[PDB]
């Protein structure tokens, strides 16, 4: 229409993309030293912590 | 180094002009305007005795004669009928062996040029109008005389060109506004010789935040476009004109007459002669019937 | 007197240079033997190693060649073949893009075909490299992030030619010169009013300091803790030591939240990939769906007021109006 | 004497040597900048033809060096 | 209005203790609207382009040899070298028979 | 150290340091002769 | 709360100011004698920010704009209202960012590392300082600065560069772009290298150390070190700031003319 | 003096040496740029002609 | 003398033809951007028709 234009649609669309990014990103940083230690039990802030993710190593 | 800094826009919008002011001191110094002369207003009621005068018909005898003198110290020099006079008959267009005086002729033909700017161009030159001295400055040969040379050059703005506009008035594209990144970039090259010209920097006339504004825009920028009009027609119906009178000295390499642009006045100075007020005192340059109430005898 | 800054090393330790891990070479082959640079090894490491070359490395330097050497000899042509203009002036030279009222249509060989032939020849060895790049990395069995790094700025690139085919005119093209292209960066902005205005320039800009940022804060970090072994990122990550502990626990005590050994150059990554990327979102959206930005930016709030600094009277209104810009004259009038 | 047991003297005779070649090369530019003594263009003048600073001026009417503000 | 004994601003009918006066933003700003209403009082658009029906090529000794737009605000109006001025445009050019040779 | 070469090092530096200061004063009167500053 | 070994690095000392009373942590945060001076100057700083965009025609986040002074109240301390504001707001600014320097080097010098981090950051503050302190002080008036605004202070940063017609020619804006686009190059080689060796191809193991030297020693012919890229990340990184803090301490107080007749040098040598 | 004692006379004499020249060459270079002490220009001028700031 | 003990005749040997020549470039060069002393192109001129510092 005319208040939209097709500058606005695609800035939208990259910020839903960059937001999604974030969440990712944040994701990995959680992959190493949690949970939190906390008196109340064990933290997870959003988003939450991923699966346990292992290496592969060459035979000896 | 000082530099002295002007506003000319809102605070904190970045809108000034800078000037080092150890060279603004020394080129402001430099300036010597001949003093005014004294004033002829006591002529006889009597006819004019001249014999061939088209231009200065309106104007008294004694203030005739103030008017050469002071045109031969703007041009020539002091005294020095030579250059545009033989001594023995200042009536004559043409020297003793035949040969027509050039200089007479061009110097008729610019005291029509300067009445002309100075009256029909007032929206330039408000109350601050031009004598000879402005463009010549006691020499015969002025500054910024630029001639043929190609098509693009930008100079052509100021003599058959028309139109600079680049900017689209839309937010979305049209077949209104199909100006391309050179014209845009030829554009750029006009306005960076206007800037230096003047000496002053892009917001001097503009909100470089849009250069299309002209409300958001310092007055100078009106100012700037009547110099344009006037020059374009100081350089169509005066100079250009003058091709078959002057020796192929003058002329340019494609054999045309010497033009005018806005260094020609300015010398790189917002205001030519630092606004110095000099034409005031001289009656027959007017184009108006009184320049600040001051009326004209007539 | 100060602490080791580990800045600059003072004892180099010299061998046998590396001859590489084994890759096939059934296309291509590693051409030298390794030597080292003493003023390099204090910087950095020392040896001037091998290089692989393979069919894509080969075409790619001979079609990249091609199109500086036609660059280079219009440039030369331009100052008349002059050795001394073309050393003075070279900055100020320029290989120029096809006249505007050609369009897409092929222009004459001195008016713009030599561009044409040019920017060909420099885009297919660009993307030859990034297929060197991609097989360089697949021989190592290593992921592929550098190609799709590389593919970001091959896209920023590609925009100088999508958008003048957009618009419809090989004009709006980006001339090949120094100063030149600086030129046409600074009309293009003047050209499309103001492209501070676009929102994806802006957002571009943003990735670009954060960029600055984050070299600078990741630099610093492990520069701080090289003392514990910090530098070798592959162990700290895969066993992590006391080195990236530390580099967890000060930013986390210093802003709140931080990142892993890891997962810091996934913020490099793509701060880095997203500067290029939405550059030329921004430079495909104008002169195609916006073409005044400072506008558009009026019509979704995004500029400030300020005082009116001139007032126009109604016959000033319709004197002031101007006309665009048209062709330059083809004549010399004699008045 | 016993100055020199505080600084090395390699160290001051450097820092010396440094110190007043810069001056010196300062003076001469700041000297060779100026109008009186441009002394490469204008040695050959008197001292009474050579420039002197202007003194205590008078004022202007109706013109400005700078634009209005 | 202005009470005309005590000289005090009225405002609906109520006399006000003080001096009035009219607020307003910093230095008297106001929001601005619609992107269209930018060109409430500019002048208006400008007229269409004037473009050569026809094109004649010109003398080689006119043509410019270098073909970037601005070279002559950025390069030519600081640079003065004789030489350089010269290599600006290309050569006159004629034909052997022309020179009878 | 000894407190001896304190003392004599405060004497050089005052020395020093006064006939710094009196010539800083002829320089002075110097200039005042030739151009005041009040 | 706390990561899974943050509790054994948690001790006391370190700290430039102050001894036991600032040494404590509130949540995540350390809490030092600057970072209660960094709360009291970003709380005033901001809080003076709102009232300025109170005092402003709207509430829009990219139109609000508090400006500088005008240039006639030369290095003075303006009206609140007719750009003192702006610099109160400076010298809340000011202080907030010598408090996290000085903070960031109170951690750095409890957790055994060294003090690169404070000194890197102090590149950004020399260019902001540069921007606001130096240059306007040099050119005699504070209005000189750029105006706390989302899009104005972009309209700021248009107009200065068309105060020297060209600025792009300015050669120290030249040298910073260039170091802000190798940053930008490098950065990205770096993050993707890693990520390459740490994630490899599907099936096989995680990399070595020398993959990464061979792998750019196949593609350029060199490789810098694992020491030396992170030397250069933070050169390149510091340096983008320094020489933008250089562009732009020489136009107005040292360059006052269009920046392209500045080459001029360059086409009068004597050759 | 105890000041040697509780200073180091290679510190302070490098300190105030180098607060010296600053000094120096500050207010050589003010007077320098000055209208009425510009002596490399107007030296030679008598104290009757030499420039005074106006009463402004 | 006793300065080559203090310092190295060669470190001082170089850098004394360094500046020498630094010197030498720089003061030749100024002379040839003067007006007066421009003897490429004007040094045939004589004394008294050579260019002087307008006053
Ligand atoms: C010249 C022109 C181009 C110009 C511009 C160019 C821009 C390029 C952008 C590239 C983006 C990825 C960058 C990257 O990391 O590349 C490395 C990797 C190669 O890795 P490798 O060599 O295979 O190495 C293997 C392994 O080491 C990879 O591990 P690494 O850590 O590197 O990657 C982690 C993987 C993990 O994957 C998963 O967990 C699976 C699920 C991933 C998400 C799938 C859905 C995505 C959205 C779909 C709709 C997307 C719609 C837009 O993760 C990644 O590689 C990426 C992680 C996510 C990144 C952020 C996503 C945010 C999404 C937000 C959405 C909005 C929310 C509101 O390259 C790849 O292509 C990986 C993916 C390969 C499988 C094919 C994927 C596409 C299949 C469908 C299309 C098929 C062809 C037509
Ligand atoms: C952008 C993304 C956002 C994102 C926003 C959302 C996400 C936020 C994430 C933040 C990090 C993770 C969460 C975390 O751990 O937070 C720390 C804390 C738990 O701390 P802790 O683990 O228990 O550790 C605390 C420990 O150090 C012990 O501290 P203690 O309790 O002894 O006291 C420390 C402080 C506070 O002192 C008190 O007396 C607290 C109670 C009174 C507070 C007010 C006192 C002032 C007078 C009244 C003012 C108020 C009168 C009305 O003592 C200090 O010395 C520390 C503070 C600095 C002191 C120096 C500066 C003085 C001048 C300050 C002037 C400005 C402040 C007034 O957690 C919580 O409080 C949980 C709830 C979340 C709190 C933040 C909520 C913010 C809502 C914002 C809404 C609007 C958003 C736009
Ligand atoms: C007056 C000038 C205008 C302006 C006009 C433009 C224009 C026009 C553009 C930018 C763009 C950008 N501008 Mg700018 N910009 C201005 C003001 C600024 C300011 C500022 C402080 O004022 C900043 C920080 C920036 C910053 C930025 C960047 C974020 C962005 C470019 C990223 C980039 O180039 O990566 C560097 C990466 C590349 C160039 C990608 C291509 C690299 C290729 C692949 C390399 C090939 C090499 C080849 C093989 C080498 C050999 C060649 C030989 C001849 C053989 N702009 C003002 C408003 N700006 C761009 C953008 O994206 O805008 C949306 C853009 O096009
Ligand atoms: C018409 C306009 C001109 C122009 C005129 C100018 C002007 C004018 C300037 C620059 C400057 C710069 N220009 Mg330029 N420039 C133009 C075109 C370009 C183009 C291009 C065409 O692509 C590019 C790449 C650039 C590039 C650049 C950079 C070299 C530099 C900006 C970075 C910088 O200074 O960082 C330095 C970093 C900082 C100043 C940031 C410091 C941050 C501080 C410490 C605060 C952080 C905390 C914050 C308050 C709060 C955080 C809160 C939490 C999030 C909760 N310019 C055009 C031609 N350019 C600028 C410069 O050199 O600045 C020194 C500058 O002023
Ligand atoms: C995330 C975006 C950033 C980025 C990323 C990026 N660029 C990349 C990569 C990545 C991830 C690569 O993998 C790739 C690479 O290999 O990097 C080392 C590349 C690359 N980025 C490059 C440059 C580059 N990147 C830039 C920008 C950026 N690249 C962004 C900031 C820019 C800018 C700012 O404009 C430039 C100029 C290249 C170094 C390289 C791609 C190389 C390529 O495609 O080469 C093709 C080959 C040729 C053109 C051959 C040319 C031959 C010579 C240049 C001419 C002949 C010389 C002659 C033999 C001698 C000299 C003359 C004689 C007369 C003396
Ligand atoms: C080497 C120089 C480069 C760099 C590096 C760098 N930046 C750094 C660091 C380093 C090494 C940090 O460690 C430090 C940090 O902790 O990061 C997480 C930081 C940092 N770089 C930041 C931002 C930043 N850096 C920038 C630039 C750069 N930083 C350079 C390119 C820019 C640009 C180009 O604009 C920005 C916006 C912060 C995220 C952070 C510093 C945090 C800080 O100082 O916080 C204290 C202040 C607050 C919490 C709030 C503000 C308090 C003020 C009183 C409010 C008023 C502000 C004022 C009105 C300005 C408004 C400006 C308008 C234009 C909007
Ligand atoms: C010799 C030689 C060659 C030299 C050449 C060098 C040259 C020429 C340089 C230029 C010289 C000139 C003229 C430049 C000027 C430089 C200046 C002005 C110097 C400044 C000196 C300096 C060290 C900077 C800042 C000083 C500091 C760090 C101040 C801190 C003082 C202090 C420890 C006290 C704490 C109180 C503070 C900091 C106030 C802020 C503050 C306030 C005000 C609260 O109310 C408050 C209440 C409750 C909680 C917190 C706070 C809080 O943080
Ligand atoms: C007391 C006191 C103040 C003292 C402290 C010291 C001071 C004063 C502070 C610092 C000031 C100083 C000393 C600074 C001067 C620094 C100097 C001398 C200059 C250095 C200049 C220099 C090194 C080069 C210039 C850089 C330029 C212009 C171009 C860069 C081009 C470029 C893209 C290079 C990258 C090279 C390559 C091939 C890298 C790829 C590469 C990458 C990207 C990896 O990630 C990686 C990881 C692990 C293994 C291999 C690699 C690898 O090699
Ligand atoms: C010794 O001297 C010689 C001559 C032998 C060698 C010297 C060479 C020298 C000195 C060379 C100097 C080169 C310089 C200085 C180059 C400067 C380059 C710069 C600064 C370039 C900057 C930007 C240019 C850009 C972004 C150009 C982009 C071009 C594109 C994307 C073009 C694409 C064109 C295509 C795809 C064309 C296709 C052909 C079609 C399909 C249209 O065919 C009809
Ligand atoms: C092509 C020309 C050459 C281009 C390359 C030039 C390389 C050298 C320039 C880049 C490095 C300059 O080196 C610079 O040194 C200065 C000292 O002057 C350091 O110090 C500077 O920043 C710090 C940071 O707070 C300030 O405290 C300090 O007062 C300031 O001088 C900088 O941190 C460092 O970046
Ligand atoms: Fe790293």
């Amino acid at each position: 229409m005319q208040y939209i234009d097709g500058a606005q649609i695609a800035l939208y669309a990259f910020w839903l993309f960059f937001f999604g990014l974030i969440i990712y990103i944040r994701r990995e940083d959680k992959r190493e030293g949690y949970p939190l230690e906390s008196p109340q039990g064990p933290r997870e802030g959003w988003p939450a912590m991923p699966e346990k993710k292992t290496y592969i190593h060459r035979p000896t | 180094t000082a530099t002295d800094s002007v506003q000319v826009g809102y605070r904190g919008t970045g809108m000034e002009q800078n000037y080092d002011h150890g060279d603004l001191k020394k080129q402001f110094a430099q300036v010597k305007i001949p003093t005014p002369l004294p004033p002829a207003g006591e002529s006889p009621p009597g006819p004019l005795p001249w014999q061939n005068v088209q231009v200065l018909n309106d104007i008294s005898v004694g203030e005739f004669n103030r008017t050469m003198v002071a045109m031969s110290t703007w041009v020539a020099g002091t005294g020095n009928c030579a250059y545009c006079h033989n001594i023995a008959n200042l009536a004559a267009d043409t020297l003793p062996n035949g040969k027509p005086l050039y200089t007479k002729l061009v110097a008729r033909r610019m005291l029509q040029m300067t009445r002309q700017i100075n009256g029909q161009y007032s929206q330039h030159v408000k109350n601050t109008g031009v004598t000879c001295y402005t463009c010549h400055m006691g020499k015969p040969l002025p500054n910024g005389l630029w001639f043929y040379s190609s098509q693009t050059d930008y100079l052509r703005h100021y003599l058959d060109r028309d139109g600079a506009r680049v900017v689209t008035r839309d937010v979305a594209p049209s077949n209104a506004n199909r100006s391309s990144v050179k014209q845009t970039e030829w554009t750029y090259a006009l306005m960076i010789s206007q800037s230096r010209s003047l000496g002053v920097n892009c917001t001097y006339c503009h909100n470089t935040r849009q250069f299309a504004s002209w409300k958001e825009a310092p007055p100078a920028r009106v100012t700037a476009y009547h110099g344009i009009l006037m020059l374009r027609d100081v350089n169509q119906n005066y100079l250009s004109p003058l091709q078959p009178v002057y020796p192929s000295v003058r002329l340019g390499t494609q054999g045309d007459a010497p033009k005018a642009q806005c260094v020609t006045c300015h010398n790189g100075n917002y205001k030519p002669l630092y606004g110095a007020q000099m034409v005031k005192d001289y009656p027959a340059l007017w184009g108006r019937a009184d320049w600040n109430g001051v009326p004209f005898q007539g | 007197m100060l602490e080791y800054q580990n800045l600059f090393t003072r004892v180099q330790v010299r061998t046998v240079p590396e001859a590489g891990i084994e890759i096939d070479e059934s296309t291509g082959t590693r051409y030298g033997t390794g030597t080292f640079s003493y003023l390099a090894g204090k910087f950095g490491d020392a040896q001037i190693g091998p290089i692989y070359l393979g069919w894509a490395g080969v075409l790619s330097l001979i079609f990249g060649f091609m199109a500086f050497e036609i660059i280079g000899l219009n440039m030369w042509a331009s100052v008349g073949w002059d050795p001394v203009e073309f050393i003075r002036q070279l900055p100020w030279l320029a290989l120029e893009p096809p006249p505007p009222q050609y369009g897409l249509r092929v222009p004459p060989l001195a008016q713009g075909g030599w561009y044409l032939m040019a920017g060909f020849f420099l885009t297919i060895s660009i993307l030859l490299w990034w297929v060197r790049v991609y097989r360089r990395a697949r021989a190592l069995n290593m992921g592929t992030h550098l190609p799709w790094a590389f593919a970001s700025a091959i896209f920023l690139y590609s925009t100088f030619f999508f958008q003048p085919l957009l618009v419809g005119s090989w004009s709006e093209m980006v001339p090949f010169g120094i100063f030149p292209h600086l030129d046409w960066t600074s009309a293009f902005s003047i050209r499309y009013g103001n492209l501070y205005y676009n929102p994806f320039h802006a957002l571009s800009i943003a990735f670009l300091y954060g960029s600055a940022v984050l070299f600078a804060m990741h630099g610093a970090t492990i520069l701080a803790v090289a003392r514990l072994g910090g530098e070798r990122e592959i162990e700290q990550i895969t066993d992590r030591g006391t080195a990236a502990e530390r580099s967890m626990l000060f930013w986390r005590w210093t802003m709140g939240f931080n990142a892993t050994m890891e997962s810091i150059h996934r913020w490099s990554w793509w701060f880095a990939v997203l500067t290029t990327f939405s550059g030329g979102i921004g430079i495909l959206l104008t002169g195609t769906v916006v073409d005044n930005w400072y506008l558009w930016g009026v019509k979704h709030g995004l500029v400030a007021p300020y005082p009116a600094q001139n007032t126009l009277t109604e016959e000033q209104q319709q004197l002031l109006r101007g006309r665009y810009q048209g062709t330059a004259p083809d004549s010399f009038p004699s008045y | 004497h016993r100055i020199w047991l505080m600084f090395d003297p390699r160290r001051v005779m450097v820092a010396m040597v440094g110190f007043l070649a810069v001056l010196a090369l300062v003076i001469h530019f700041i000297l060779l900048s100026s109008q009186r003594y441009s002394w490469i263009e204008n040695g050959t003048l008197s001292a009474a033809q050579a420039p002197v600073g202007a003194s205590a001026p008078a004022a202007a009417a109706e013109m400005s060096p700078l634009p209005p503000g | 209005p202005v009470d005309p004994v005590t000289g005090q601003t009225i405002i609906n009918g109520e006399p006000v203790v003080g001096r009035v006066f009219i607020m307003q933003k910093t230095d008297g700003t106001v929001k601005l609207g619609k992107w269209q209403a930018q060109y409430d009082g500019e002048p208006t658009a400008p007229e269409a382009a004037n473009v050569g029906s026809s094109y004649t090529v010109p003398a080689p000794e006119h043509t410019r040899r270098m073909r970037g737009i601005m070279i002559q605000s950025t390069l030519w109006s600081i640079d003065g070298k004789r030489s350089a001025r010269e290599r600006r445009h290309y050569r006159p050019q004629t034909t052997g028979a022309a020179l009878g040779q | 150290m000894t407190e001896d070469e304190a003392r004599r090092f405060h004497g050089y530096f005052v020395t020093g340091t006064l006939g710094y200061i009196i010539v800083a004063a002829v320089a002075h009167f110097l200039a005042w002769q030739w151009r005041p500053w009040f | 709360a706390m990561l899974s070994f943050e509790k054994k690095y948690r001790v006391r000392g370190g700290t430039l100011i102050g001894g036991d009373l600032f040494d404590f942590w509130f949540g995540p945060f350390y809490v030092g004698f600057f970072g209660v001076t960094t709360i009291f100057f970003v709380t005033l700083g901001t809080l003076l920010c709102v009232w300025g965009a109170a005092m402003g025609p709207t509430w829009n986040l990219w139109q609000i704009s508090i400006a500088p002074p005008d240039l006639k109240y030369g290095l003075g301390l303006a009206p609140l209202r007719e750009g003192g504001l702006w610099q109160i707001i400076t010298l809340c600014a000011l202080g907030a960012f010598g408090s996290w320097a000085l903070r960031q080097a109170e951690i750095s010098r409890k957790l055994g590392m060294g003090m690169h981090i404070p000194w890197a950051y102090g590149g950004a503050v020399l260019a902001y300082a540069t921007l606001v302190v130096i240059r306007p002080m040099l050119l005699g008036a504070w209005g000189h600065g750029f105006p706390y605004g989302i899009f104005s202070h972009l309209d700021w940063v248009s107009n200065v560069g068309y105060q020297y017609l060209h600025f792009h020619y300015n050669p120290a804006h030249m040298i910073a772009v260039t170091f802000f686009f190798t940053n930008c190059l490098a950065l990205a080689m770096h993050g993707s290298l890693i990520l390459s060796v740490t994630n490899p191809k599907k099936g096989t193991p995680v990399g070595t150390s020398e993959t990464e030297n061979v792998f750019f020693r196949d593609l350029l012919g060199y490789s810098i070190g694992a020491i030396g890229i992170h030397r250069l990340g933070l050169f390149l990184a510091v340096g983008a700031a320094v020489w933008s803090a250089i562009c732009i301490v020489i136009s107005g107080p040292f360059w006052t003319k269009g920046w392209p007749e500045w080459w001029n040098w360059w086409l009068n040598l004597p050759i």
